[PDB]
């Protein structure tokens, strides 16, 4: 998975580090946490962080 | 106050160098991303524990009732006990023995 | 050799 991944959940954010994605959207990760717990996505709207679990690589 | 922002090792010892006791401060890791340092100016030694923080700001949520992928909560942890946040951490020090007597104030004022 | 920190635990052996 270069960079493609798909949200199971629909996930809010207020702006903040995180991005309001919706759930079963395909998101291009690119970036994720020292822990493995945020997953940092990013689509045609932009970048955004999305957690580790609330997001899936797409199926393959 | 407490909170110190990429600051260096070097700074930091610098700082509490010659610092009575009591002084203590937040820091970023050199060695360790994402994770916080509590300083304290020791009898003549400027001690720093390691401490792990989250990274982004948003909290990441926990997954459906059913089995979790790679779960880890974002919650602050140091020891054998872990915190809400660093507000939370450095309060802890300053009310346990961990260094040299309890600490005072922070290097800011 | 793994020393990176002190890290407060006071256990040991």
């Amino acid at each position: 998975d270069p960079n493609l991944f798909v949200a199971l959940y629909d996930f809010v954010a207020s702006g903040d580090n995180t991005l309001s994605i919706t759930k079963g959207e395909k998101l291009r990760v690119l970036g994720y946490n020292h822990n493995g717990e945020w997953c940092e996505a990013q689509t045609k709207n932009g970048q955004g962080w999305v957690p580790s679990n609330y997001i899936t690589p797409v199926n393959s | 106050s407490w909170y110190w922002g990429r600051l260096s090792r070097q700074e930091a010892v610098a700082l509490l160098q010659g610092q009575r006791h009591g002084v203590f401060l937040v820091r970023d890791s050199s060695t360790s991303p994402g994770d916080y340092v509590l300083s304290v100016s020791e009898n003549s030694r400027v001690s720093h524990y390691i401490i792990n923080s989250s990274g982004p700001r948003p909290p990441v949520p926990p997954s459906p009732a059913q089995p979790p992928p790679g779960v880890s909560p974002s919650r602050l942890r140091i020891g054998d006990q872990e915190f809400d946040s660093l507000p939370a951490l450095l309060e802890f020090y300053k009310i346990h023995y961990l260094d040299t007597t309890t600490l005072i104030e922070p290097v800011s004022r | 050799e793994p020393g990176p920190y002190a890290q407060p635990s006071v256990n040991t052996k």
